[PDB]
C-alpha cells in the first residue's frame, strides 16, 4: 500500500532530525521493517531493522550507536532519528517492509533465548533526502 | 472480570501431520512365503473404526508417503528371500540349442557343470525363446538374455509366491484417517473422515497394464489423475464389477534337477508331457465390451469432445504382464484396445522364466519350473491408461509404484499429540 | 560477509536471452531449508520493485521469462529474450545475517 | 609413447562373467603397483 | 479418542469424562496382545524386515508415551485430566475473547493459533510455579 | 516369593520385596561389552502398563488404596474369613480370573472418571 516518508532536509554537522515513515493499510505490528541507504550514484547500504514487537534492533556498523529507530504500533509509524551527522550521510532513505510475514519470537528449548526472524524486502517507500553541509 | 489462569487437559482431540514406520498384520504354518511373511502380527477382528462429525480434510493420492514406503519395503522383502539361495553363474556358457507356432522351446545341450575341477559334466536342458539369444560368430548356438547384464540369481524352490492381505497398522499413539466420499477426486478435501487404527486387506499383486484382485470402486466407475491437461499424469481406472479371466497353462511339464551347487541342485524343465499348447486366457466378451462403454462416459466428463478411441501401445514393457502360480505370464493384449465410440475372448500368452527388477537393473530372478498344470482365476478390477494429446488412449508402461496408489488413495498419518492447554477462571490453591 | 557481482554493463537491444549472475563468498543456506538471496530492479530515479524474492519463486506482476538458480556459492539470474523496458540497475540482495549487503547493480542499456 | 611411472601399459587373458573363452587386453598401469617376476623376460 | 474433533471446545469438555474416550486403555489392551509370545514361539524365526519394522514401532510407543507423562508429570499434574495452573494468561498470547475460545473454535484450528506461543508456555508454568511451589512449600516446613 | 504359602491377610507384609525386583532383578551384565535387547524393552513395558494403571486407579504411589466400588457377589461370593484367613493368593486369582477385564473398567469409570466429576 502507500508508503512514504517526512521530515526530509538539509540539516549541518552536528546536528539532529527525525524522519517520519507512515504505513497505510496491513496490520503493522505484525510485520518488522528496515532502512536502507542509496548513495547518489552508488549502490545501496543497509542501515536498520526493527522487530515487529520493537524489542529487536540491529544497526549498521557504520552508523552504529548514532541514529536512532522505533515504532509505534497504534499510531502505525516508523521513525529514523539520528545524531552525530556527517556529510556522507547525504543520501537518498527509504522506508521498506519485509517481504514475508514475520512470526512472534521462538525460544529455543535449549537455551532460554528467543528468536527473531529477519528476511529481506519488497514495498520501498520512496523516500526523504538528508543533505549534510555547510 | 476474571484474572484467568492456565489449565491443562490432558486427551485434548488434536492432531497433525506425520511421517512414520509402519507394521504388518495378517489375518491367519511353516513360514516361506517371500510376501506373507507370517512372522507378523497377528490381526485383531475388532471393528475398530470410528466416524467424525465436522472434519474438512485435504489428502493426496501422489504426495503420500504411504505408497512410496511400500516400494522401499517390498523390494526388501522380495530380496531377502533371494540373497541365500545359488546363484547361477557357471550357467552363462556357449549353448547348442534345437526345437522339438514354428519352434518355440528350445532343447539346448551345454555341456560344463563344475561340481568338481577336473571333471566337467555335459548336460541336457529346455529353455524359451524369452530367455536365450543368438550368436552371431557361428550356427546356431545361444546364450542367457542377461549374462553380461546382472548376476542371475535362481530362486529356491521351497518359497511361495501368493498374496495375503497385508494390513498396515500405524504404531501406538499414531493413527489413520480415511474419508468415505464416493466422489472423490483423489486430492481435494473430504467430508466425512472416519478414524481406524489399522488399514484394509492389501493384496500385494504384481502386474502391468492391469490390476489383479484389486479392490472395488463403488456404485460407479472412478478415474483419477493430477494433471489432466498434461500427458503425463497417468490416468487410473479403478471399477465396479469386478469382471472375472481365466488364464492357464495346457501342459503337465515334468522337471528334472541338476547339481550344480555343491548341495545347491539347479532346477530345469525335465520334459513336457502330451501336447505343446500355448498358454492363453480366457475373457467373457460380454461383460468386457459392457466395461468399456461406462468409462467413456466418465472420459466425457473431462474429455467430453473428439471422442474416446482404444489403441494398443520390445517384448517386456509392451506386453501386457502378471503372475499365475508362481509363475509369470506375457499375454497379448492387443484385442482389448480397437474399438471407439463415436462370446469368450481368447488372448495368446508367452512365457518368460527371467523376470527383472522394478529398477530392472542389477538383478534377475529366475524362476524355477513348477510340475503339473496351472490354473488361475482373478477379478480384473484395475486400469491403467494414458491420454496421448480425438482422442487417443494407451495403456502404459510399467511404473509399477502406481499400482498401490489406487490403494492407498483414502489414508493418510496422523500424530495424536493429546496434551494442551486453555485458560479459565480457576486457580490451584497453593 | 561479500557478495559481490558481474558483469557491470550489458548495453543490449531487445530479442536475445542473457544472464546475470552474482558471486556469493560466504555460500548461503539457512537452516530453514532455503537460500535467502533476493533479486531485484530499480529504474533511474525510482525505489526499486522486486522482480523474484526467492532463486526459486517469483512475484506478482513478473514476466515468466525471468528464471533465477544457483548453488550455495554460485547464483544466476537468467533473462530469456531480454525486453525493451529492461532498462536501469539489477541488484543481488542477499539475507543471511547482518549487515546483510548488496552487489553494485548491473546496468543494463 | 608420450622418470619411473605410466610407461606400462598391459595386456591378459581373462574370462570373467562369460565363464566360456578367455580374451586379452589393454590396459593404463602405473608403478607402484606391479611386479617384474622372476624366471621371465619382463611380466609383470 | 478423536470422536468429537469436530465438535467445539466448549462442548468437547462434555464427552471428556470419559478417560479422554478410555485413551491410554487401548494401550494396556493392545499391550497385553502385542506381547503375545507367538514371537518367542518361534525367535521370530529369523531376522525379518517385519521384525526390524516392529523394532523400531515399539521404541516410538515407548518413547512418545513418556513425552506426555514426563511433561504432566513435571507439570503438578501427574496422572490427572483437567487440571488448573497458578499461570496467568498473557492477553498477547491470544486476543481473542472468552466465548470465541470455547463455544465458538474447533480444536485443531485453535493448534494454529498458538503452536507459536505453545514452547513459552511450557517453560512459564515450570519456572514459575513447580520449580517455584516447592520451595514456598519446603518454607512452610521448616516450622 | 517367599510368602506364596501364606494367607492373603498374612501375605501383605512381603508386598515391598515382590515389587522392587520385578525391573530388571538385580542388575546382571557386569559391564562385559567385548565380542545381536527386545526383552530388556519388554520388562519396562510391563512395569510402565501398571503404573499408568495404578494413574487412572488414583493410587500411584501406594501399594495398598481403597476405593469406592462396592463388591457384587456374582464375581465370587465367598465371604470375608471363608478365604481371607484360609486362602493364599494363587487359589485367590483361580477364582476371579474369569471375570478380570470387568473390574477393571468398573474401577476406571466409578473411582476416577466418577471423582472428576467431584472436582469443580
Ligand atoms: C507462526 O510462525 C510462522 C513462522 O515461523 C514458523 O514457525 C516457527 C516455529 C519457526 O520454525 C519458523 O522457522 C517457521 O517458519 C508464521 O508463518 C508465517 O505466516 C505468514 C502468514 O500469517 C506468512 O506470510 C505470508 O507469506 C507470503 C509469502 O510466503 C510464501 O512462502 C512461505 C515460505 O516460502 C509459505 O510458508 C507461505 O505460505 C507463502 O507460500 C507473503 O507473500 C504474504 O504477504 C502477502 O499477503 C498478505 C495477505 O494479503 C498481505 O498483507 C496485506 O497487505 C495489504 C497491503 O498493505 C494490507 O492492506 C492488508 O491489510 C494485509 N493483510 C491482509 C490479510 O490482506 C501482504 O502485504 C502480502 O500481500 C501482497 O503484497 C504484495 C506487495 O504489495 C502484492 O504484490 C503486488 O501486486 C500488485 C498486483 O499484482 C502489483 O503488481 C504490485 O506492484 C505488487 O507489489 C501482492 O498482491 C499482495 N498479495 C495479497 C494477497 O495481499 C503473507 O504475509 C509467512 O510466510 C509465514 N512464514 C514465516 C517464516 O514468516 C505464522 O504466521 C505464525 N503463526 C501465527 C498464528 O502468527
Ligand atoms: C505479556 O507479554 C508481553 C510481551 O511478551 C513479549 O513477547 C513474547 C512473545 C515473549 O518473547 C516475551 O518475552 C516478550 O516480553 C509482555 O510485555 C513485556 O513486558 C516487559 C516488562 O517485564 C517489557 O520489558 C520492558 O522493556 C522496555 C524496553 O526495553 C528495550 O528498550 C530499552 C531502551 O528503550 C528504548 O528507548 C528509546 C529512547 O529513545 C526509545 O526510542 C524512542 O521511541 C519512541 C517511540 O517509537 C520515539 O520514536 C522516539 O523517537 C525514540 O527516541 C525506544 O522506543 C525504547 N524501546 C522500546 C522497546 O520502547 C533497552 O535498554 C532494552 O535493552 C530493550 O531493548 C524497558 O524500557 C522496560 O524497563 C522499564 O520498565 C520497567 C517496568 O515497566 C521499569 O521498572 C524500569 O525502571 C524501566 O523504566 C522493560 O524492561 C517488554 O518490552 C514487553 N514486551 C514487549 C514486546 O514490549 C508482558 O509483560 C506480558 N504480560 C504480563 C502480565 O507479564
Ligand atoms: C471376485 O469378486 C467377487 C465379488 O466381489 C467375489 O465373490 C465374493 O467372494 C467372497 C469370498 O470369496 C464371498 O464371501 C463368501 O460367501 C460365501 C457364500 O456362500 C460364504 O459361504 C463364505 O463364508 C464367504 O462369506 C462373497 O459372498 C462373494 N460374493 C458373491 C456375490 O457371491 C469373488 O470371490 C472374487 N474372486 C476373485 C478370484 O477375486
Ligand atoms: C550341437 O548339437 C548338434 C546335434 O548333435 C551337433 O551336430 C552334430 O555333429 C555331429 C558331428 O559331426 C554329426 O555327426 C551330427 O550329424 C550333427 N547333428 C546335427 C543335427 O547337426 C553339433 O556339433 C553341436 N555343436 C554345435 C556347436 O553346434
Ligand atoms: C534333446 O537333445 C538331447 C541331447 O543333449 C537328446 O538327448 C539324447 O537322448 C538319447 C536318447 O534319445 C541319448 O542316448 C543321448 O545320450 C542323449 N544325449 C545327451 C543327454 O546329451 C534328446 O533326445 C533330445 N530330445 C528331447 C526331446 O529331449
Ligand atoms: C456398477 O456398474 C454398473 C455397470 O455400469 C452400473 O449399472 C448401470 O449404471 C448406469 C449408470 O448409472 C445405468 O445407466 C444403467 O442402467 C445401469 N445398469 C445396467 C444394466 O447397465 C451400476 O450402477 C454400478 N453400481 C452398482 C452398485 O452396481
Ligand atoms: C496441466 O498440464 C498442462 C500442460 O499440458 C498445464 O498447462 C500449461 O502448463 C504450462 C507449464 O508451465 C504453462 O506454462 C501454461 O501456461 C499452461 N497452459 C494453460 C492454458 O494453463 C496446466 O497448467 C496443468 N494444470 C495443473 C493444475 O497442473
Ligand atoms: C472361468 O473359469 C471358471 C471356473 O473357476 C468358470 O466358472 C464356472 O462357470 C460355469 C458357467 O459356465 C458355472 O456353471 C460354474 O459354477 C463356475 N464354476 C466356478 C468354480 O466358478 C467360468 O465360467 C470361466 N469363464 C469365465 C469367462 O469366467
Ligand atoms: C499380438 O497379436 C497380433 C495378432 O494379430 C499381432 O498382430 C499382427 O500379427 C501378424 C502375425 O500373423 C504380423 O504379421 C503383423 O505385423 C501384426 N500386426 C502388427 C500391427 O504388428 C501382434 O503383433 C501381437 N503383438 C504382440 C505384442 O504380441
Ligand atoms: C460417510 O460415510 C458413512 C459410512 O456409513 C457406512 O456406509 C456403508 C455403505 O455401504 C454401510 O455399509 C455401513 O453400514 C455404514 N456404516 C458404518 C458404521 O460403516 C455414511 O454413513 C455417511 O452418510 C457418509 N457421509 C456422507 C455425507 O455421505
Ligand atoms: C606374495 O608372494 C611373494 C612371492 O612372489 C614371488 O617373489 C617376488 C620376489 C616376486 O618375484 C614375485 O613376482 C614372485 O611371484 C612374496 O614376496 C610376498 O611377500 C607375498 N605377499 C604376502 C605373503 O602378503
Ligand atoms: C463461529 O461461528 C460463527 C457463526 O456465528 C458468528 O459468531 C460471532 C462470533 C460473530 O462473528 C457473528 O458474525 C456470527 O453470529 C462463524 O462465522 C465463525 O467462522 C466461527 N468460528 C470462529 C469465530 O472461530
Ligand atoms: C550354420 O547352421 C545354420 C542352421 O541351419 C545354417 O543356416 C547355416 O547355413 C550354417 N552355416 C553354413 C556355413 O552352412
Ligand atoms: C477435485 O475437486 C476439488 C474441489 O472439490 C478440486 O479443487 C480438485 O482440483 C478436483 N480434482 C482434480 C484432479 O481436478
Ligand atoms: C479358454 O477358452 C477356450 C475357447 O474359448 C477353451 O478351449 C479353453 O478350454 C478355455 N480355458 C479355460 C481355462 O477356461
Ligand atoms: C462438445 O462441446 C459443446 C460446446 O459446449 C458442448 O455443448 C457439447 O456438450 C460437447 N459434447 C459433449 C459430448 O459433451
Ligand atoms: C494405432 O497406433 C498406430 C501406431 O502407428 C497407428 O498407426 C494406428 O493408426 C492406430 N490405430 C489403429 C486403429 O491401429
Ligand atoms: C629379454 O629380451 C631382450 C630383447 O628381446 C633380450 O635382449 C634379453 O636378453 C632377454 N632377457 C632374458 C631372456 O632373460
Ligand atoms: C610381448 O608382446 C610382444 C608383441 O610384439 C612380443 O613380441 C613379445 O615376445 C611378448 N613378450 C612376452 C614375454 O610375452
Ligand atoms: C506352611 O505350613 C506350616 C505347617 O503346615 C505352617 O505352620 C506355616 O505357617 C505355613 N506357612 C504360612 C506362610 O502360613
Ligand atoms: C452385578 O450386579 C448387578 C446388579 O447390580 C447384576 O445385574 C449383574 O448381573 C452383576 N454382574 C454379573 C457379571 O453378574
Ligand atoms: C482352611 O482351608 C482348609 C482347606 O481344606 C481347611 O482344611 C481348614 O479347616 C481351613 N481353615 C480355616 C481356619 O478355615
Amino acid at each position: 500500500v502507500q508508503l512514504v516518508e517526512s521530515g526530509g532536509g538539509v540539516v549541518q554537522p552536528g546536528k539532529s532530525v527525525r524522519l517520519s515513515c507512515v504505513v497505510s493499510d496491513f496490520p503493522f505490528s505484525k510485520y518488522p521493517m528496515y532502512w536502507v541507504r542509496q548513495a547518489p550514484g552508488k549502490g545501496l547500504e543497509w542501515v536498520a531493522a526493527i522487530s515487529g514487537d520493537a524489542w529487536h534492533v540491529v544497526y549498521s556498523n557504520s552508523v552504529q550507536g548514532r541514529f536512532l529507530v522505533s515504532r509505534d504500533n497504534v499510531k502505525n509509524t516508523l521513525y529514523l532519528e539520528m545524531n552525530s551527522l556527517k556529510i556522507e550521510d547525504t543520501a537518498v532513505y527509504r522506508c521498506a517492509r519485509m517481504f514475508q510475514e514475520s512470526g512472534p519470537p521462538r525460544l529455543d528449548r535449549w537455551s532460554g533465548r528467543n528468536y527473531y526472524y529477519y528476511s529481506g524486502m519488497d514495498v520501498w517507500g520512496q523516500g526523504t533526502t538528508v543533505t549534510v553541509s555547510s | 472480570a476474571e484474572q484467568l489462569w492456565v489449565t491443562v487437559y490432558y486427551g485434548v482431540p488434536v492432531w497433525k501431520e506425520a511421517t512414520t514406520t509402519l507394521f504388518c498384520a495378517s489375518d491367519a504354518t511353516e513360514v516361506h512365503n517371500v510376501w506373507a511373511t507370517h512372522a507378523c502380527v497377528p490381526t485383531d477382528p475388532n471393528p475398530q473404526e470410528v466416524v467424525l462429525e465436522n472434519v474438512t480434510e485435504n489428502f493426496n493420492m501422489w504426495k503420500n508417503n504411504m505408497v512410496e514406503q511400500m516400494h522401499e519395503d517390498i523390494i526388501s522383502l522380495w530380496d531377502q528371500s533371494l540373497k541365500p539361495c545359488v546363484k547361477l553363474t557357471p550357467l552363462c556358457v556357449t549353448l547348442n540349442c534345437t526345437d522339438l507356432e514354428g519352434g518355440e522351446i528350445k532343447n539346448c545341450s551345454f555341456n560344463i557343470t563344475t561340481s568338481m575341477r577336473d571333471k566337467v559334466q555335459k548336460e541336457y536342458a529346455l529353455f524359451y525363446k524369452l530367455d536365450v539369444v543368438p550368436i552371431k560368430n557361428d550356427n546356431t548356438s545361444y546364450r542367457l538374455i542377461s549374462c553380461n547384464t546382472s548376476v542371475i540369481t535362481q530362486a529356491c524352490p521351497k518359497v511361495s509366491f501368493e498374496p495375503i492381505p497385508i494390513h498396515y497398522c500405524a504404531p501406538a499413539g499414531f493413527a489413520i484417517l480415511k474419508c468415505n466420499d464416493k466422489k472423490f477426486n483423489g486430492t481435494g478435501p473430504c467430508t466425512n473422515v472416519s478414524t481406524v487404527q489399522c488399514t484394509h486387506g492389501i493384496r500385494p499383486v504384481v502386474s502391468t497394464q492391469l490390476l489383479l484382485n484389486g479392490s472395488l470402486a463403488e456404485e460407479e466407475v472412478v478415474i483419477r489423475s493430477a494433471n489432466f491437461t498434461d500427458n503425463a499424469k497417468i490416468i487410473i481406472v479403478q471399477l465396479n464389477k469386478s469382471v472375472e479371466i481365466n488364464c492357464t497353462r495346457p501342459n503337465n511339464n515334468t522337471r528334472k534337477s541338476i547339481h550344480i551347487g555343491p548341495g545347491r541342485a539347479f532346477y530345469t524343465t525335465g520334459e513336457i508331457i502330451g501336447d505343446i499348447r500355448q498358454a492363453h486366457c480366457n475373457i467373457s466378451g460380454t461383460k468386457w465390451n459392457d466395461t468399456l462403454k461406462q468409462i467413456v462416459v466418465k472420459l466425457k466428463e473431462q474429455f467430453g469432445n473428439k471422442t474416446i478411441v482404444f489403441n494398443h501401445s520390445d517384448p517386456e514393457i509392451v506386453m501386457h504382464s502378471f503372475n499365475c502360480g508362481g509363475e509369470f505370464f506375457y499375454c497379448n493384449s492387443t484385442q482389448l484396445f480397437n474399438s471407439t465410440w463415436n462370446g469368450t475372448i481368447v488372448l495368446p500368452c508367452r512365457i518368460k522364466q527371467i523376470v527383472n527388477m522394478w529398477q530392472e537393473v542389477g538383478k534377475a530372478m529366475y524362476a524355477p519350473p513348477i510340475k503339473g498344470q496351472i490354473r488361475c482365476s482373478s477379478n480384473i478390477t484395475g486400469l491403467i491408461l494414458i491420454r496421448d494429446g480425438t482422442e487417443i488412449f494407451r495403456p502404459g508402461g510399467g511404473d509399477m509404484r502406481d499400482n498401490w496408489r489406487s490403494e492407498l488413495y483414502k489414508y493418510k498419518v496422523v500424530k495424536i499429540e493429546p496434551l494442551g492447554i486453555a485458560p479459565t477462571k480457576a486457580k490451584r490453591r497453593v | 560477509i561479500v557478495m559481490t557481482q558481474t558483469p557491470l554493463s550489458l548495453s543490449v537491444t531487445p530479442g536475445q536471452p542473457a544472464s546475470i549472475s552474482c558471486k556469493s563468498s560466504e555460500s548461503l543456506r539457512q537452516s530453514n531449508g532455503k537460500t535467502s538471496l533476493y533479486w531485484y530492479r530499480q529504474k533511474p530515479g525510482q525505489s526499486p520493485q522486486l522482480l523474484v524474492f526467492e532463486v526459486s519463486n517469483r512475484f506478482s506482476g513478473v514476466s515468466d521469462r525471468f528464471v533465477g538458480s544457483g548453488s550455495g556459492t554460485d547464483f544466476t539470474l537468467r533473462i530469456s529474450r531480454v525486453e525493451a523496458e529492461d532498462v536501469g540497475f539489477y541488484y543481488c540482495m542477499q539475507s543471511k545475517d547482518f549487515p546483510l549487503t548488496f552487489g553494485g547493480g548491473t546496468k543494463v542499456d | 609413447r608420450n622418470e619411473g611411472g605410466e610407461i606400462k601399459n598391459c595386456s591378459f587373458n581373462i574370462t570373467t562373467s562369460m565363464r566360456d573363452k578367455v580374451q586379452k587386453e589393454y590396459a593404463l598401469f602405473y608403478k607402484l603397483d606391479v611386479v617384474p617376476i622372476k624366471n621371465d623376460n619382463t611380466s609383470y | 479418542f478423536l470422536g468429537a474433533a469436530g465438535s467445539t471446545m466448549g462442548a468437547a469438555s462434555m464427552t471428556l469424562t470419559v478417560q479422554a474416550r478410555l485413551l491410554l486403555s487401548g494401550i494396556v489392551q493392545q499391550q497385553n496382545n502385542l506381547l503375545r509370545a507367538i514371537e518367542a514361539q518361534q525367535h521370530l524365526l529369523q531376522l525379518t524386515v517385519w521384525g526390524i519394522k516392529q523394532l523400531q514401532a515399539r521404541v516410538l510407543a515407548v518413547e512418545r508415551y513418556l513425552k506426555d507423562q514426563q511433561l504432566l508429570g513435571i507439570w503438578g499434574c501427574s496422572g490427572k485430566l483437567i487440571c488448573t495452573t497458578a499461570v496467568p494468561w498473557n492477553t498477547s498470547w491470544s486476543n481473542k475473547s472468552y466465548n470465541q475460545i470455547w463455544n465458538n473454535m474447533t480444536w485443531m484450528e485453535w493448534e494454529r493459533e498458538i503452536d507459536n506461543y505453545t514452547s513459552l508456555i511450557y517453560t512459564l508454568i515450570e519456572d514459575s510455579q513447580n520449580q517455584q511451589e516447592k520451595n514456598e512449600q519446603e518454607l512452610l516446613e521448616l516450622d
